[PDB]
């Protein structure tokens, strides 16, 4: 796809934290 | 995102 | 000499070594551990074909 998103490392080590718990959504603002 | 473990 | 100094430590980015892109703004490869990113977070922004990641720098930019 087109779309980009953007992550810090603080937000990447807190979604991926999240996906093995499996919680993979993410709300998308801007 | 572009890594080194990148295919 | 660095071909890609590290943007953290400066020491050159090898290829068999976890590393990352700073394809927000700066396009500087960073050590994934120089950044604290986790080997999860790393395999994780690796698999998203549509994610980037930002230095902490950029990312306050
Ligand atoms: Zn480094
Ligand atoms: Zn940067």
């Amino acid at each position: 796809g087109a779309m980009v998103y953007v992550f810090s490392t603080e937000m990447a080590n807190k979604a991926a934290e999240a996906v093995l718990k499996g919680q993979v959504e993410t709300i998308v603002s801007f | 995102a572009r890594t080194k473990q990148t295919a | 000499m660095a071909v890609y100094p590290c943007g953290i430590c400066t020491n050159e980015v090898n290829d068999d070594q976890d590393a990352i892109l700073c394809e927000a703004s700066c396009q500087k490869w960073f050590h994934r551990i120089c950044t604290g990113m986790t080997e999860t977070a790393y395999g994780l922004l690796t698999a998203e074909a549509s994610a980037v990641w930002g230095c902490d720098t950029c990312m306050a930019d």
